[PDB]
Formats: C-alpha cells, structure tokens, sequence
C-alpha cells in the first residue's frame, strides 16, 4: 500500500513539471502520457 | 560523392548506424538481450570481453542482421568500460562500431560520443521493461495456482493493479522513444 | 520465441489450412516447400528451416474419424506442410474420453516436436466451441498442455457457437469448454459466428457459403495479429511482450478484434482510425468500457500524422469507454506485405478487453440454466453418464462462469478494489 | 475567400458545435492546443480539403475589441479572430496592415453569426399561453439574417467580383497594390466598420438580444422541471429591440440610389418612421 | 447535421427510390455503391461513408404486404441502397393496430441506425396521406418518433389525397393522420395530388402516367430543398437554421413549395422571381396572404441584379400578402450542380407559409362532417371498431382541426394578439 502511495505520488510530480519545460516537444508528451486524465483527477 | 558512396559505400554505414548501434533493429537486440541475461546479471568486475564476443557471434549469425554485408558486420563490435567493485553487466557495456574507413570526417568521435550516450540511455529502458515483462509473465504463470490458497487473494490482487500502473508507463514512454525520437 | 500450433474441429483445420496457405502465398514459398525465386523477413517461428530451405510448417494435426483431411490430403499444399503430423460422436465428454486413452501417443508427437524445435514460445490453438468431435477432447488436450508444460504459452483462437439455433446439448458442452478456457488457458482470443455471418451476408450477398468466407476472414485477421512477428520490427516482436500489455488481470483475458477494411479490394490513418472506433468495423459483439486498446497499423503511414491523429480523436472523445484506472489506448505499426496488389494499402487492426462479451456469455447462461430447469435436454447421454453420474461438473462450471461473470461486473465498475 | 468571407460554412456548423466547451470559458481560461486540434478537426471533417494553403490558418485573440479600430473579459465566443501568416514573396502585397484589415472584418461578421445561433437554439425549446416573446425571436433572428445577406450580397460577392476582374487587366505590381488597397478600402467602407461613431446602437441592439437568449433560455429550463420571470423582462426587451431598430434607421437615413439598404433591412414597412422626431 | 431518412406507402417508397437514384446520378456515385472515376461537395448527412468509400443511403424503408418492393428488389439500383434496412388492409386503424405489434423491432432497427450515425439532426418522413397500408401506420410511427427522441427534428413530405373522387372512409383517416400531424410532427411539408395532376397535364400531355413523372417533380423538389446542404455553401447548411425562418410559430408549419421551370429542358433572376410570384408557377394550391417567403435560387446568377431585382419586385408590389406584422422575403443562393445538362440554368424555389390550404382543409372538414351526418359512410370498419368502439377519436381530430382552421384565420387577421 505504501509502495503505491509513494510511486503514484513521484510521477503525478513528473507530469506537473513535464507541462512546462519545453514548449512543444516535451508537451506532446502529456498528451500521451495523460490520456485518461487520471491525473491531475488524483490532485 | 559518387566515389565515396560506391568505393567504400558511405551510405551503407548510416543505415548499419541506425539499425544496430541506434537500436534500430531490435529482432537482434531482444535475442541479444536474451543470451546476455545470465551474464550480465552476474556482477562485472569478473567480466572479460572474450565472453562478450562468442556469444554475440550466435547472436548475429541466428538474427536478421545477418543478412547485411560482412563489411559493416565486421565493424561491429562489443567494448566495455572501466570496472568497479560495484559493478554489474548492465551498468557497463557498450556496442562500438569501429571505422576502418576515411569515413570518420562525416562521422566525429563527437557524434560517436553523443552515438554513445544515447545508446546507454536505450539500454537501461529496454532491460527495466524486460523486468517487467517478466513480472508481468510471473503474475500471469504463478496466479493459477494460489487459486488454492485463498488469504493471499487481496495482496496477490494489489500487486496486479500497481503492474498495470507500471505497464501503462513503460509502454507510453517506449512509444514516445519509437516515434519523434 | 518459436511457436507451435495446433489443429483441431472441422472448421479449425479449414482455417488452419487456409492459414498456411496465406502465409505461403505472403512469404516466397512456393507450394512444394520450396523458395520462391524472387526471394529479410523472418519464418524463423512457425516455419521449420529444413534441408532446401523448406520452411516446413511447424503445425500439428489432431483429428479423429477424419473427413475433411482426406480433402487435405489430395492438395498440391499437401506437400508443403505434413511431415507426418497428421494423426487419426459429436459429445464433449465423448471426444474426453477418447482424448483420454489415445493422450500418450499424441502427447509423444508433442514431445517430437518439441524437442525439433530448437527454441519454444507458446502452442496456438485453433479452435471450434461446441464443434461436436472437437468439443472434449479439445479441452482435454488444454489441460494436458498446461499440466505438462508451465513455462509454455496458450493462445486459442476460437469461435463461439451462436447462430440462433439446432443443438439442445450443446450450451452443456460450450460451457465446460468456457470452464477449461478459463482455467487451462493462458490469453483467449474470442469469435462470434453470428456476427462474421452477418458481415458476411452485409458486404457480400451470400446466404449458404459462409465457411469459405469466414476461412479467409479469421487467416487476415491472425495473419495481421503476427505480422509484426513475421515481418520484423521492433516494438513487440515477442509473444509475451505483445500478450502483457492486452492483458490486463487474469481473470479477463479475451480479446475482441476488428478490421478496417471490410473490403481492401488512398484515405488517411486519420478516417480509418475514425472508422476502426465504429462497431461496423469490429467483428465481435449499463454501460460496457473497455479496459485496454490497442491498434496495429500496416500501409503508407506518415510519422507526424499519427502523432495528430491521436491529438484530435482524444479530443473528439470518439473512445467511449470508461475504465476504474489508468488503462489508455496504445499505438503499433507494422510492414505491409510485398506481392500482394493491396488498393487503399492502409490497413488496420484492434486488440481491446471489453465487457460486451459477458452479455454474450450470459445468454448462453441463461439458456443452459433454462434447459437445465426444464430437464428435457441434457438427453441422457452416455458418455456424460459414466464420465459423471451426478452431472456436477455442470454445477461447478456455472459456478466458474457466474464467478466470471461477476469479475466482469465487478470490472465495469469505476473501482476494481473491489471484486465480485 | 475560404475563411475569411466564410465562403465554407460547414467549416463553421461543424467547429462551433465542437468547440463550444471551450469557447464559452472566459479569457486566459481557454488554451491553444484543444482549440489548434479542433480547428483541425473542423478542417478536416469539412469537405473543403483540396485546398492548397490551410496550414497558415491560425487563431488569436483580441480582446480590445473595434475601439482599437480608429469582449474584454471573454474570448473564444468574442474577441475572436484567425491569425494568418504569409509567405516571403507573398508578403510583398499582403502583409501586416491587409491582416488587421481582416481580422476587423471578421470578427464583426463572427458575431452576426453567433446571434443567429443562439436565437435557432432558443427556438427549439417549444419549437393559451403568452406567444409575444415568440414574436420577439422570430423578428430577432429574421432581422439578423437579414443584416447577414446585406452584407454578403451587397458587399463581399459583387466587391470579390470586381477584384477578380481587376487582377485580370493588371499591368504592373504597382497597379495590384492599388487594386488591393482600394478594394480592401471598399470593403471597409461600405460596412459599418468605417463610421466615426462606429455604430454603437449595432452593439447595444446585439446585447439586448443576448439578455434575451439568456433569460429567456433559463426561464423555460426553469418550466420544463412567473409574470415577473416572463413578461417584464420580455416587455424590457421587446422595448430596447425596438428602440435601437428605430435608432439605427433614424441614424442610417442622415448618412448619404444608396437609401436601397433600408428598403431591404425592412421590406415590410413595420416599424418604420412610426415615431416621428420633432 | 446527420439526417435519416424513413420512406413508406408505395408512393413514398417510389419518391424515394426516384430520390436516391436522382441523387446518385447528381453526385460522383455509381449504381453499384463506388464513388465514379471524374469525381468538393458534401455527401455526409444522407450517405453513409463506407469501406471502399460507398456513399450508402442512410434510408430506412418501411412496408408491410410488399409489392413495389420487389420490383425495387430487382433493380442495379437495389446494390447502392439496402444494407438490409427493408422489412416486410387500407384503414387507418388496421395499420396502426399492426403498427403497434411490431413496433419494437422497427424501433430496434431505428437504434441501430442511431447507433451506426456518428451525428444526428432529423428524421425526414416519406408519406402518403390515405394511401390505406401508410395511413395509421404512419400515424403510429410519427407519435413513436416524437416520444422516443425529444431532441432530433421530424420533417414530413406528403401529398394530400384530392383527386376530386372513390373511398368513402378516406376523409376520417386523412383526419386523424392530420391530428396526428399536427401534434406529433415538428414541420411539415404539403404537397396537392389534384394540383400536380393538373400541371402533369398542362405541361405534357398525359392522362393516366402521372406517377412516372410526379415522382420526378416531388424529386427535383426535395433535391433542391436541401442543396445547399448537398452542395455547401455558408447560408443555412442546416436544417434547423433554415427551418427556424420558415415556421412563424408552432401552430403553423405547412409549407408551400414551387418550381420555376415547369420545363428547363437565358432569362434573368429579375424575370423568374416575376415569374414565381405568379401562381401557376407555384405547384401546390377573403383574401389568403403569406406569412414569410423564401426563396433559393441556383444557376448563373449576378450579385448586384439580385438587389436591383429585389427593389423593382419591391416597388411593383408583387407580393400579394398583408402579414400582420414585419415578416418579409427572405432570399437565398445555392449551387447548380455539375454533370446535369441544362438549358436555362436559372432555377429557383419557394418556401412560404400561406393560408390558402386551410381552405383545402375546410373542404375535408365539410366532406368530412357530411358523411358523418348522414351516417352511412363508415362502413362499420372492425379495426375502427375495437381500436374505438365510441369512434370519438374523429371528434377529438374534429376538435383539433377546427382549433387549426380557427388559428389559420386568426392569423388572417392584421392582429395576432387576438387569437382564434
């Protein structure tokens, strides 16, 4: 249980900072990486 | 340019350039990875490249690259780097492709360093995701027959979520790394 | 690694033989075992590398009381394939019984095979539920070769028996076969008889030839599920690597497919993912969500267009599934085929896990349980009797399948935490 | 021609159908990838595809609205426009100063456009009883369209017309230049875009109508699951729709045969010189 | 948006299949489904966008005792349309009594249908008023498409049964079909059997074939009523946007329609609008004045002569209608469409809402009231008799007719405030 707390907990992290690092290349990442928008829902 | 690309076929390099030392082929490189399990999960301060090379021999000779030129075949080959008393395979080996040609003009030891680095980067990805792929394999084997021991079906069920929260991940970013990159 | 497949029930040996004879057709292989002359890619998995290059396929033929492999046998692909792996009541627990004291000899060939085999990955199945002879001893062998081999893998393809009614025993024999399938096997691939009928009689205007058809439609779609084996990539060139990914738990591991042209013979990957998402392209019939997707693409694709396409058809929410995680659709590219005169040369095909099947299985539930009620159906059959005097491995068949049932329930549900 | 004067509309009916989400989010709330892949879908869903330059199409926002020309706090319904670039050597006749130009074109047709559709949405509703507000929407969207096909048929098809003949007898780049200001100047001019007032009583008679789709809308959402939720506010409105059609006629026949606009705006007679001033 | 067609009574499904076959030939389309080898215009509200790119006629045929249907069967045209969509007495109640039997697999096909469009705007009916099989059954199916979709629009095109007599029992089932009409359908478009007969016999010289052509006209009609759809332009490319300036409020939404070539195999726009305003022109038949018109005109048009035309027919006062309010002409422009040869080029239509049909309608209510009085009309019907045994359904359309009639000439009057 804690195991999966904190691994859900580092890449939520990921992907907030993965938004806005490069402005094109970097964010067609996201849109792969968050598709079901299941994240961003877990904050 | 006429004689640089049919007298020592310049371009035949690019091609065996991506295909072998950019990972480009990979019916290769998961057969490659497959023979250099049991050795490189054994840890490399006892690694000696005379082991590396037998192997990749058998490796080459089973897969499709064998069906290029012998030229370029040739020049390819394993390296490793410096050892530690903290190492294992996985962390260091190396493909080189050594030129035996005046082709090292169009092909810098700056962009064999950068060849480099991006090669160790799809290294460590592609041994991670065949972990994974084994735990998917050990979930998927071992789970038909804990259907006799009933108390473990809650921790035995979670591990099955947090798999497929690694899956997903792992086979997104291989996407991202297949395609664009 | 190398997989061997196996040939079992009338209409698995059709598409078995239809099978190969495609895959010689699509690879130079000429129909004595030959190479072609104008022959890069592999046939390092299903097809043995003999003495003049005969890529010999790697298949074995279980039948008994044989009919339709007398037809097989006078074939000018009759010399392509068999070196000598043919080997020869419609009841589920006669073909069992059967299956029973004959399991040594075939289970030798079996061992034949494997050890000609210098590597091993899995033993496909082709498959009929409910084909009367294939029926029993199909699920005996299954049995057999999880017992023997737990490092192996299994896939079946199979059709399931609907086409409106016929037979009163056979939901019984169906749901013993489900029983096995759902213990004995590995990763299921699923058909409808009804719906390939249906699309058979929509694109076409035929009422009786369907099984000429069909035989063509399964070898594509098979064909299409390992053309990226047979025709060398790099992402998923394994089995096991391909099969992780569609399988998301266990307890569901069928798998629903499609095609995207329902007749190939220049639009973009954009329409036909479009059309792929429509159910008129897919081949097997609250709300039902599927859990995981996935696409294989073969034809003239543009890499950036992809990229775009997956853009706006996540935004056009054309996916209408709702799963309890994290589960999303996953892309996949393959080679298309030389020497085939393809018009339109993208082409498509579709893995997903949805829940629509449950319904599927749940009218076979009810019908079972409803002749089961009434008890004028089961017939008293012998074979049934002295394999089960009290018939309770009916019981615990329905037991599985409503079990099964409530997994699938329990999946639609937006939190998989809990189980049913 | 395409976009701009909107030669395609089912570009439009299949965008602003799907993209509406979006659009009605006020400004710095709506962001640049859904509406880039939605404009694309719009593209690509609508038949016009053969067309060579489509990859210039862009979208900006300017939420400074026709004051700038010698909304503020929503984008994407309003202050809505295209950006489009051009190439090197095209650049030499269109350019920066052509760009504005369009833009101010278009924005005023986009939300001519829009009343329109609110008022068909409002119409489906109900598809005795009190009937005056029905009266209401219907002279509201008769008089909408009819500002609409004035335009397009007085202006932008003729106009388009003429400079498809002037480029033909062209003689030199300095006689395009001067087909493209002139023309560009027509345009401009013959429209309510060159006034010194520029027509405020056209944006308060557009604002009364979007109080009506408002409330009335949420009123009959408030019916299906009472004098004061209906008749006054009706009356209210029915009274400034009718006091900014009196103003603009009144304001439009001191300005400049050409008297024609008013004899198709109301082709009726009604309300038309039935209060006399002075 | 996305528009579904439905066509039943033998002369609706004649309408239709001349329909789909006018449209086939106008655009790009092949007898076989193919799209042809010279084909920009928009195929995407009536046609199914299939496999190999096989325009298929979003159209659902209804019928019951089929007759006509088998000669549609064997037709080159039976292979553009039929995706299996056909399924298989001549009073009001004996069809809506076996209407109301099947009315849920009729229903099922219509989901399905929803289900395969992406979209969905409308359900445009083809009808025969009093035409015995459609009668009732009609009436069923319109109140069921009413109830089970509150969001979708219904567009009706029929013809009302004068032919100056013949059936006795006709004017009650006309009547309650009206009531249903009136309540149960969103719009309606009215067409006059006497009034096509006798311009079949003005223009040609015809007495008995006039179903051959009056299919060609009700064709050419409904094709140029939604050509702008069909050939897109920017004015109304919707139906509902076009529909809205056509209905005045909810109590009036019969539509009269013309035609400006009674024959078009080089005239202005000024002289065809004069033309148009005169009656004989106009195909379907104190003083009766218009509510709104609109016109649509497609052909080899100039733009300034369109508003100098609309200034003179202005200023000549043309426009014989007194509104009692600020409703006026409403212009519009399409495309003549390629492929089609013709001489004239300039062809107009009509769309306006005129009060003169409420007489038509008197003249049914007076037959009507006069069979009911001397009572010897109604034959004594089975199908009447248990569906009703009171018969006060007729009073209740009766009822609802003459609040019509009442509503028709309030709106005569210069006030609408006042009601009728």
């Amino acid at each position: 249980r804690i195991l999966t707390h904190f691994y859900q907990g580092i890449v939520q992290q990921f992907l907030v900072l993965l938004t806005t690092s490069s402005d094109e290349s970097l964010r067609f990442l996201s849109f792969r990486l968050d598709f079901n928008e299941h994240y961003k829902a877990r904050e | 340019l006429d004689v640089l690309n049919k007298k020592y076929s310049l371009l035949d390099h690019m091609q065996a350039m991506r295909r072998y030392l950019l990972l480009g082929q990979g019916d290769f490189i998961r057969h490659l990875m497959d023979l250099l399990k049991p050795e490189l999960v054994r840890p490399a301060t006892t690694l000696y490249q005379h082991n590396l090379t037998g192997i990749l021999e058998t490796a080459v000779r089973a897969t499709n690259a064998q069906f290029d030129s012998p030229e370029i075949l040739r020049r390819l080959d394993v390296r490793l780097l410096e050892v530690s008393p903290g190492d294992t395979g996985w962390d260091v080996f190396s493909l080189d492709y050594h030129v035996d040609g005046p082709i090292a003009t169009v092909f810098t030891r700056e962009c064999m360093s950068h060849y480099l680095r991006v090669f160790n980067f799809l290294w460590r990805a592609k041994r991670m995701e065949y972990i994974l792929t084994d735990i998917r394999k050990g979930h998927m084997c071992n789970a038909k027959l804990l259907r006799n021991m009933p108390e473990f079906s809650g921790v035995l069920h979670q591990c099955h979520i947090l798999a497929s929260e690694m899956v997903h991940f792992i086979h997104q970013m291989q996407y991202y790394i297949t395609f664009e990159v | 690694r190398e997989i061997i497949t196996l040939q079992l029930g009338q209409c698995g040996n059709q598409i078995g033989f239809e099978f190969w004879k495609q895959l010689c057709a699509e690879h130079g292989i000429s129909p004595e075992g030959i190479v072609e002359e104008f022959a890069t890619d592999r046939k390092d998995v299903f097809f043995y590398q003999a003495d003049d290059e005969h890529y010999i396929p790697r298949a074995v033929l279980l039948d008994l009381e044989p009919r339709v492999i007398h037809s097989i046998l006078n074939s000018p692909y009759a010399k392509l394939y068999n070196p000598e792996n043919i080997y020869l009541g419609n009841n589920w627990a006669s073909g069992f019984s059967q299956g029973e004291k004959i399991h040594e000899d075939i289970f030798d060939i079996i061992d034949r095979e494997a050890d000609g085999s210098d590597s091993l990955e899995g033993f496909v199945l082709c498959h009929s539920i409910a084909g009367g002879t294939g029926s029993g001893l199909g699920s005996y062998l299954l049995e057999r070769l999880n017992d023997r081999y737990p490092k192996k893998l299994v896939q079946t393809y199979s059709v399931f028996p609907n086409q409106d009614e016929d037979v009163v025993v056979q939901p019984y024999n169906s749901l013993l076969t489900l029983k096995r399938l759902t213990q004995n096997a590995d990763c299921v691939v699923v058909l409808d008889n009804t719906a390939l009928n249906r699309i058979a009689t929509d694109r076409l205007h035929i009422q009786n030839p369907s099984f000429s058809q069909i035989n063509q439609l399964v070898s594509t779609i098979m064909s299409a599920s390992t053309t990226t084996l047979r025709y060398p990539g790099y992402m998923n060139n394994d089995l096991i690597g391909l099969i992780a990914s569609l399988i998301p738990t266990p307890r569901l591991h069928f798998l629903m497919t499609g095609y995207t042209p329902l007749t190939t013979d220049k639009t973009t990957v954009l329409d036909v993912m479009r059309r792929l998402l429509q159910p008129k392209n897919v081949m097997v019939s609250t709300n039902h969500c599927y859990i995981a997707i996935l696409n294989i693409i073969q034809g003239e694709v543009d890499p950036t267009q992809v990229h775009k396409s997956l853009q706006r058809i996540r935004e056009r929410k054309l996916a209408n599934f709702i799963p309890w995680g994290p589960a999303s659709i996953q892309v996949a590219l393959s080679r298309k085929s030389p020497y085939l005169p393809s018009a339109h040369r993208v082409s498509g095909l579709m893995m997903a896990n949805h829940t629509s099947i449950s319904s599927l299985f749940e009218r076979t539930c009810r019908q079972y349980d409803k002749l089961r009620k009434r008890e004028a159906f089961l017939e008293q059959f012998r074979k049934e009797d002295m394999f089960k005097d009290n018939f309770d491995e009916m019981d615990t068949s329905r037991e599985i399948v409503q079990q099964l049932i409530d997994e699938y329930h329990a999946a639609t549900r937006p939190d998989y935490i809990s189980w049913g | 021609k395409r976009y701009f004067l909107m030669d395609q509309g089912d570009f439009f009916v299949h965008f602003m159908d799907l993209a509406e989400e979006e659009l009605r989010k006020p400004v710095e709330d709506i962001t640049p990838p859904r509406l880039e892949a939605l404009l694309e879908l719009a593209l690509r869903m609508s038949t016009a595809n053969t067309d060579p330059f489509k990859d210039d199409l862009k979208i900006d926002l300017m939420p400074h609205d026709l004051i700038t020309q010698l909304e503020l706090a929503l984008s994407g319904l309003e202050a809505f426009s295209f950006d489009y670039i051009v190439k090197w050597p095209l650049s030499l006749i269109i350019n920066r100063k052509a760009l504005t130009r369009y833009q101010m074109l278009f924005r005023h047709m986009f939300y001519c456009k829009h009343v329109e559709r609110q008022l068909c949405s409002v119409w489906i509703s109900n598809k005795q009883w009190f009937a005056g507000a029905f009266t209401l929407r219907q002279r509201m969207l008769n008089f909408v369209q009819n500002i609409q096909y004035y335009m397009m048929f007085e202006v932008m098809e003729p106009t388009w017309h003429i400079l498809e003949k002037n480029l033909k007898s062209a003689s030199n780049i300095d006689d395009v230049l001067g087909h493209h200001t002139g023309f560009l100047d027509t345009c401009l001019k013959d429209c309510m875009l060159t006034n010194p007032e520029l027509l405020k009583v056209f944006s308060k008679l557009m604002s009364v109508c979007v109080m009506f789709t408002n409330c009335m809308q949420k009123f009959t959402q408030s019916m299906k699951l009472l004098v004061s939720g209906f008749e006054a506010t009706i009356n209210k409105f029915d009274k400034n729709f009718s006091a900014h059609l009196l103003d603009l006629l009144a304001r439009l026949s001191i300005y400049s045969g050409m008297a024609s606009v008013i004899s198709r705006l109301d082709f009726n007679g009604f309300y038309t010189e039935r209060l006399e001033r002075l």
